[PDB]
């Protein structure tokens, strides 16, 4: 068995416990979950209007999942260096170790400062994620379905940029499942598609098209952390890693 | 006002005609085992309206639901009419398997025979049977994907063909009343998949 | 959801905590420390020799 | 004592009769007849093998048979002679689909031997103005008696206990049939000691007594359906279903 | 009568109650009224001055009713997609079920 | 009764509308009117909004969006049950079409 | 503590492991590994329908798989990746005979949904002078993870708990696999909400670690056989077997 230990061959004298730095730094670290609650970058984008968006329109959408979005290096023309360089990040890295999770997520989106416009945010649990592809931010365009617009019944909240340009969301767990998949999701069962993301967050400005131009190419960082209630389940060993300092230099 | 308080109300949902001549194998209906049972109106409008059982309507506001349903059956018939009919319930039918059905395969799954003679009405109670503790909404906001179909399907075949006296009509009206079962319940609130008839107006965004 | 109809408080904002003060005064901060209540601790071998 | 007050609901009380997922009912009181006292389990005496009833599925009612009964049928006229355990399978085979398809009947596909009591309900929707009557009669090991062809008449069966079905009351005929047979067990398939007459117990049979009678313009015919619970059973002799073979067509 | 039940034909084994998701999601939903208290879009407009309005002037007005305003798809030229598409909304939808209100 | 938000402080007012009618309780379905009195018997009243901006400044405000929200404010009580009028399915709604 | 005294009987003690009519044994002590704490029954939450385990037949061991393991097999070499509930049926289908034929598997022919814990024994007769080792590793929902192909290597599985089989000791590897899945139930057939990946739970897999090694003239190969008990199960969603369809060939 994996954890069996046939025969210890101790040489060590007892070593004093640090209590995980509690002895020194005054704080324990053994509880990985509390570390999990520190926020992490979740995504990044420049706003990019396409159609003359109506106020109804969501500016963009994304699946809301612990695993982290499929990593975005960005284009060769426009690398997102932080993923290009600072690969992945902690929370997904630990997510690598488990096959299931149940619980919530925090986000705390940061809007560009320069704009004043009021900002709404839908949550749509209804949406199924579909394939690990498109586990990512998406810029909605011309309205067709109700997907591209603000929607009624879905829970939502509206930050006022003029008051403040950073919303602090909390995403409830809502699935008719025991608990969701945690590794990268290839899909299979049509039902299985519902069984991953907590749902689908979406964001839209109330700005009219005449004003919307100011908002173009503005940065929008997103963060997240597991929101206390989160619970990973089944252990799984790690997939192979890629060393970061081993990454190539930009080269002169 | 309360979810159950509404859900515990029958609405007429269907009006089967049941003639004498129907074969013992003959089907009467096979509506799905979901709250979102339909009743289309002959709206000439491009957006046809539909009747719903109250339970379906209240269900429409929620992503998920679970628990038993109920179908009161009212066989509007004189006592002299006599007949018998299965009202079975097949769990887990995909639409390809929606066909191939007969009352007999239906018998393989759970079912209830009934004998029309004296009492002319009863109430079947549809089981909730799914791999899923809840069940996703059949439809959704105008957004076709993420519109999973019903877990299972009801059936009703004429287990014994009607045998009317000559002095009474061969046809017999049957009515079907949906209602939320006592077990019935929903959970997550989302955009209702329905609109009021108050303003059945719509605007296509053709670009032409 | 009762409405809270009662009157709102009525302060005066200021952009910064005092600098010159440095005594009997809790001084709020954004600690980069992970623990909410953690604090530097001196190991008995690392004890502050000098008052 | 009277005072009818028919409602939208109708009027009369309805008896239930739940088993497993199957449930079925009648307005009328059943005309039960019980040929024998309930059987002892007998596994004790003839099976080391794992032995089990599958009441969760075996006890479901199922429609072994159905048929028209027209007025045209002469007085002493059989409508059916159902060898029972066979016909439960023979019927499904008549539906031209495998025994495994029906939840009631799968264990037979596997187990070699079987024992257990049977139940038979014989529902009917004869119109009230229709008049006639059918007797129903179980008869053990009918096949083994060569002279049965002589006895096989209403006068014959009448002497032993038997259910009755007036066309007039459209009465249901319930019918207990506790297991009895020379040997304690019935094989589900060909067996080293015997093959022929597999899974027989004798037959239920429904000789007509009074033919339907009516105003000439009245509803000429009638219909009958038969269900069969299979209660306190026991299965044994685990085996591949491949050994199992289709029932004789009868 | 509507709610009468002539004769139950149970097949069901008892099914465990979710307590309306209280068992899972940690919150009940059976109480429709609390759901009613979640906010809903009630209207939408672009401000449109006509007369050189004096400070006294109300910019605009509307009736204040639970039922929801008569639905505004908007012009064919300028649909308000949310009503054009996301028809109505919850609160009016429930308002559909009753003939009176107070509050 | 009235209230004044300061946009510079904040651009979202949070109103509460009291029930005031000389009625037991108001109509709830779409209201065709009939009795002249019946006209009072529906809306809680009539909200209205005005900027203090002068016409020279008012131009900035043109074609600016103004969303409005609402919820029933706890004290609300629906009364008599009525069955639903026929519905229109939403995902059944036509596509914009290319 | 020692003093061997081999007899005509041999010498060492033999463990038993009875279930139903099936019984099987090993000389060696099993190398158990248990991925998860035992599952709660969960029928409570999602089935009005009659629900029943058929432990009398479901719990029988059965040979889902077997294979040679030659020395020729390179270090990190899978010998098998058994999606389990599927392979129990897929194997029988590989025997080119109906699911109904095997007593273990009949209810699946009927019931739509299923839940329940699995047990897997992996017996072997490697000769003592043969040297090598195989790890066995269950992996939930393996299919759902697209990156699994990367992980699917001994280094990968080694990190999670896993059974071991020395060629030398010819050790048996016992393996509890309690049910866990995103949804509480696995359908036995196509279902309105999903079809694809039917009756999957992920897969057991047996990457080789140490390849067989021996004197060149020694017994070149080895053999492995796998049985699977299916204990605290539950079946539900009664249905005609006609709805049931053959498992994907894999």
């Amino acid at each position: 068995e994996e954890s069996r230990n046939t025969t210890v061959l101790d040489t060590t004298t007892t070593l004093q416990s640090s209590g995980f730095g509690r002895a020194f730094f005054g704080e324990a670290f053994n509880d990985l979950k509390t570390l999990m609650r520190r926020y992490q970058l979740y995504g990044q984008l420049l706003l990019s209007v396409t159609t003359d968006k109506d106020i109804d329109h969501c500016m963009f959408t994304f699946p809301c999942l612990p695993q982290g979005l499929a990593l975005d290096i960005g284009s060769a023309g426009s690398p997102h260096e932080i993923f290009n360089r600072c690969r992945d990040g902690i929370i997904p890295l630990i997510a690598s170790g488990y096959r299931f999770y149940r619980g919530d997520l925090r986000y705390k989106i940061v809007f560009p400062s320069n704009v004043n416009s009021n900002i709404w945010v839908q949550h749509r649990p209804d949406r199924r994620l579909e394939g690990w592809s498109a586990a990512k931010i998406v810029n909605c365009d011309a309205v067709s379905t109700g997907q591209g617009v603000y929607n009624h019944g879905y829970a939502s909240h509206i930050q006022i940029t003029r008051v403040n340009n950073v919303i602090e969301l909390e995403v409830p767990f809502y699935n008719a499942t025991c608990y969701n998949y945690l590794q990268a999701f290839n899909a299979s069962s049509a039902a299985s598609s519902y069984a991953v993301s907590l749902g689908e967050i979406s964001v839209g400005f109330q700005a009219t098209s005449d004003d919307i131009a100011s908002i173009v190419n503005k940065p929008v960082t997103i963060y997240y952390s597991i929101g206390d209630g989160m619970q990973f389940s089944q252990w799984v060993g790690y997939q192979p890693m890629m060393i970061l300092d081993q990454l190539p230099a930009p080269v002169v | 006002m309360t979810v159950s308080s509404i859900a515990s109300r029958y609405g007429l949902i269907r009006r089967v005609q049941w003639k004498k001549d129907h074969a013992k194998g003959s089907l009467l209906l096979q509506l799905d085992a979901d709250p979102f049972v339909e009743q289309r109106i002959e709206g000439t409008n491009p957006i046809s309206l539909y009747w719903f059982a109250p339970v379906g309507v209240v269900s429409s506001m929620f992503m998920q639901w679970r628990g038993s349903l109920e179908y009161r059956f009212d066989i509007i018939a004189s006592q002299f009419h006599t007949g018998r009919l299965i009202v079975g319930y097949v769990p887990g039918l995909t639409a390809s398997l929606q066909l191939q059905m007969d009352y007999m395969k239906l018998k393989s799954s759970s079912y209830v025979v009934f004998d029309l003679q004296e009492s002319n009405s009863f109430t079947f109670e549809v089981p909730y049977v799914s791999y899923r503790p809840w069940w996703v909404r059949k439809y959704g906001g105008n957004y076709l994907p993420s519109s999973t179909d019903a877990p299972s399907t009801l059936f009703m075949y004429v287990q014994v063909p009607l045998i009317p006296m000559e002095a009474v009509s061969d046809t017999i009206d049957i009515n079907v009343y949906v209602r939320g079962g006592s077990s019935f319940e929903v959970c997550v609130p989302v955009q209702p998949s329905l609109g009021l008839n108050w303003n059945t107006d719509f605007i296509l965004r053709n670009d032409e | 959801n009762p409405s809270y109809q009662q009157s709102p408080r009525h302060f005066v904002p200021t952009g910064m905590h005092s600098l010159a003060l440095g005594t009997n005064l809790v001084e709020p901060l954004h600690a980069l420390r992970l623990d909410a209540a953690g604090t530097t601790q001196h190991p008995v071998g690392c004890a502050p020799d000098e008052d | 004592m009277d005072n009818p007050n028919p409602g939208p609901d109708g009027e009369g009380e309805v008896e239930l009769e739940k088993d497993s997922n199957v449930v079925l009912t009648t307005q009328r009181d059943p005309s039960t007849s019980i040929p024998a006292p309930v059987s002892v389990k007998w596994s004790r005496w003839t099976s080391n093998d794992v032995v089990d009833d599958y009441a969760t599925i075996t006890s479901r009612w199922y429609q072994i048979a159905e048929f028209v009964w027209s007025k045209d049928d002469p007085f002493d006229k059989e409508l059916a002679r159902l060898i029972l355990p066979r016909a439960l399978l023979s019927s499904i085979e008549a539906n031209s689909d495998a025994i495994c398809d029906v939840p009631n009947t799968i264990p037979f596909k596997v187990h070699a031997y079987w024992r257990g009591d049977m139940e038979v309900r014989v529902q009917i929707n004869s119109n009230k103005f229709q008049v006639g009557q059918l007797q129903a009669t179980w008869y053990y090991s009918d096949h083994e008696n060569l002279n049965i062809s002589s006895k096989r008449s209403v006068y014959g069966f009448s002497q032993m206990d038997h259910a009755l079905i007036s066309a007039s009351a459209s009465n249901e005929a319930k019918l207990v049939i506790p297991f009895k047979h020379v040997y304690p067990f019935l094989p589900t398939r060909i067996v080293p000691d015997w093959t022929t007459g597999i899974l027989d117990m004798g037959a239920l049979n429904i000789r007509v007594i009074a033919p339907l009678r009516m105003s000439a313009t009245g509803p000429t015919t009638c219909n009958v359906v038969v269900f069969i619970k299979l209660n306190n059973s026991e299965f044994t002799g685990t085996s591949s279903g491949k050994f199992y073979a289709s029932q004789i067509r009868a």
